[PDB]
RNA sequence: CGGAGGAGUACGAAGGUGCGCUCAGCGUGGUCGGAAAUCACGCGUAGAGUAUAAAGGCAAAAGCGCGCUUAACUGCGAGAC
RNA sequence: GCUGGCGACCAUAGCAAGAGUGAACCACCUGAUCCCUUCCCGAACUCAGAAGUGAAACCUCUUAGCGCUGAUGGUAGUGUGGGAUUACCCAUGUGAGAGUAAGUCAUCGCCAGCU
């Protein structure tokens, strides 16, 4: 993507979707990464490991997310943080979808894990990535136990067909 | 046996003191209210206990105004 | 005995019963109905007894609609007790009745049998009653 | 929405200015143009207007600090003729900085007291 | 044709709670007629005749003629107030047809 | 000696000011997280909250967050309840 | 005629659906060099300019589809005097709420710009 996107994929998306106005072409708006360390109060260090790993993987300082309300079933309440997230836009999001589609997909153990369905219905697509290994980063040594990842893609697509067209133009496996 | 009720507080004497069409001088209290039943308009001041008072000599007037339908009290000079 | 499942307050004031029942004086669930003509109080046991009397004679062949609910609690002092020392204890529930209030409607039964059932039921109630039929206006 | 947020931010300042009963120096910022107005206490009479759409400043860029300073000088010049001396500035929900700050400083240099 | 109800003009002095109760004691039912192109008209009808009309079912879905003097008003029954206890009619509304 | 509940405190911020932000609930997708954890969009709508019992109130929010600070000052006080 | 800003009212003024506008104005749009910003993000805030667009949003016109306004008559209540005492009747004054007919796609000020 980047210049190649702006130059060629916009044009073929217009041609494929047959939309009169140029502005109607779907555009990738942002990608959000979210990971929650449940019951962080118990050990009080998994959170530090998680923010370190997130800072390593993404070129942005993650923001620690506090809980809202108190739930008796769990040990969580409004006091201590329970998760962290980051939102990526601009050149950052472009190089991000880029190196992902470049390096991460050939190595995934099970291809086609991403599905044509699972779309939120408004044109936004959510994926869950297992383990904090499975990216280019530090090896298993010198890092804390494994952790999950959630990625959400929000575009300008007005619906699911437009969204799937945009992902196919980008090169998403399915 | 015995009842477990039987308590109440002393009276507070809340209510309106000056009605519409009355003449007031600066400082006169116009309304005593626990909440903001009435809102101050022109030449009317609000105290810490939500009491409304006159800040100028004139005549009292009541009205309904605003989007919320708030009742207002003002003084016309 | 019908009784509310829950209430905000255990004990209520005596009040006064005046006026007429402009609402609830129209037949809306059946063809024939029994309607009160003088005011009073109607208790839960009386409701149940009248319902039993009507159901027995109609032989459970039609629908009986009960439009009275005993929602008003009534208290009574123990007995051998002097005046004072707080309000009495709830003992039974009643329903206030104003003239024109409908009590029981019958659906799906012959008119003569329904009238006979209402005649049997009226002997159990503490106020005068009449019989009404559905009308267009 | 951006405009709704701006109005909700400016409402408090506008209401306080009305309660204080002071002449209001209102401004509006746009990527292309900037406008300034001087309104009396009642709010129904516009005492002195100014904008970058005037013939003198139209040929310029009209969307930068230089244009803001020119507009401030012009509005101060008109206000002096109008005869209003003491006024209260009103950012109208725009952060007091950059073009707004330059416009206000130009008005102060012109002579309006605020 | 089937339903022709006689009526009389009910002036202002005959309106209000006291006048209405006096009329009902005299066995008369007040009624109102309203509809497009004309102002409301207040009339008084006879209880026996109104009841006889009420027994008929078609009276509610057909047109009826109210005659007061030489004037004739063609209308349809719209509302009927009844005593909650005795069920006797007390008032009537008529929409001009 | 009628019906039904609270009080014998707390806070150098839970005060002042400047600036900024709106709750709660539902509908779709995703890790060991599901009736109920965190995240994205959409629907209707104050039912959220206000240290504490209830009432009257609360959009310039009186609800929520950050920076700087001590007006939680001294001497008074027209006029009112 | 048309756009923007500032005002008086706060649904007869609002919600929903349909149609149109960019010549000027409005918005989107370009970038992180200078000012400024994010408890992470040029998403907001701020700056430098204008390549294109009316897609989104704003604005205007139509539908009563909702929502809203709402008579007349009658009923309930009630001050004074009189008669009764399950809470009513008579004289006189006063008069709802609900429901019905019908109505409603607002209106009036100040400033600047264009064809």
């Amino acid at each position: 993507l980047k210049a190649r996107y702006n130059d060629e994929l916009k044009a073929k998306l217009q041609e494929e979707l047959s939309i009169k106005n140029v502005m109607e072409i779907p555009r990738i708006t942002k990608i959000t990464l979210n990971m929650g360390v449940g019951a962080a109060a118990t050990d009080k260090k998994l959170l530090d490991g998680a923010v370190a790993d997130m800072q390593l993987i993404a070129g942005q300082k993650p923001v620690v997310t506090l809980a809202r309300k108190s739930i008796a079933g769990f040990k969580i309440r409004d006091g201590w943080p329970i998760g962290c997230k980051v939102t990526l836009r601009g050149d950052q999001m472009y190089e991000f979808l880029d190196r992902l589609i470049s390096i991460a997909i050939p190595r995934i153990r099970d291809f086609r894990g991403f599905s044509a369905k699972s779309f939120d219905g408004r044109g936004n697509y959510s994926m869950g990535l297992k383990e904090q290994i499975v990216f280019p980063e530090i090896d298993f040594d010198k890092i804390d136990r494994i952790r999950g990842m959630d990625i959400t893609i929000t575009t300008t697509a007005r619906t699911d067909d437009e969204g799937r067209a945009l992902m196919r133009a980008f090169g998403f496996p399915f | 046996g015995s009842t477990k009720n039987g308590r109440d507080s002393n009276p507070k004497m809340l209510g309106v003191k000056v009605y519409g069409g009355q003449t007031v001088t600066a400082g006169n209290i116009i309304v005593r209210q626990r909440g903001t039943e009435f809102h101050a308009g022109a030449n009317v001041g609000m105290g810490r206990d939500h009491t409304l008072f006159a800040t100028a000599d004139g005549v009292v007037k009541f009205e309904v105004k605003g989007q919320f339908g708030r009742r207002y009290v003002k003084v016309e000079t | 005995m019908l009784q509310p499942k829950r209430t905000k307050f255990r004990k209520v004031h005596k009040g006064r019963n005046t006026g007429l029942a402009h609402r609830g004086s129209t037949v809306s669930f059946g063809s024939i109905a029994i309607k009160a003509t003088e005011r009073g109080r109607m208790t839960a046991r009386q409701i149940e007894a009248a319902r039993r009397t009507i159901s027995r004679r109609i032989k459970r062949g039609g629908k009986i609609f009960i439009r009275v609910f005993p929602d008003k609690p009534i208290t009574e002092k123990p007995l051998e007790v002097r005046m004072g020392n707080g309000k009495g204890n709830v003992e039974y529930w009643v329903c206030e009745i104003k003239p024109g209030k409908i009590l029981y409607e019958i659906e799906g039964v012959n008119e003569d049998l329904a009238r006979e059932a209402f005649a049997l039921a009226a002997a159990k109630l503490p106020f005068k009653t009449t019989i009404v039929t559905r009308t267009v206006m | 929405e951006k405009k709704q947020s701006r109005l909700r931010r400016a409402k408090s300042t506008r209401l306080h200015i009305r309660a204080l009963g002071a002449t209001r120096l209102c401004v509006n910022r746009t990527p292309r143009h900037i406008y300034a107005q001087v309104i009396s206490a009642d709010g129904g009479k516009v005492l002195a207007q100014a904008s970058t759409l005037d013939a003198s400043l139209r040929s310029g860029t009209t969307g930068n600090i230089e244009a803001a300073t020119k507009v401030g000088a012009l509005i101060a010049e008109r206000a002096k003729a109008a005869g209003v001396t003491k006024v209260a500035f009103d950012r109208s929900g725009f952060k007091y900085h950059g073009r707004i700050k330059a416009l206000a400083d130009a008005a102060r240099e012109g002579g309006l007291e605020f | 044709a089937n339903f022709v109800l006689n009526a009389q003009a009910r002036a202002e002095d005959k309106q209000g709670k006291g006048a209405s109760r006096r009329l009902r004691r005299e066995s008369l039912v007040p009624a109102i007629i309203y509809g497009g192109n004309a102002e409301p008209v207040a009339v008084t009808l006879e209880l026996r005749e109104l009841v006889k009309a009420l027994e008929s079912n078609v009276f509610f879905e057909e047109v009826v003629e109210i005659k007061v003097g030489d004037k004739v008003e063609n209308v349809k029954i719209q509302a009927l107030q009844r005593h909650p206890a005795k069920n006797t009619p007390m008032h009537a509304d008529f929409k001009r047809a």
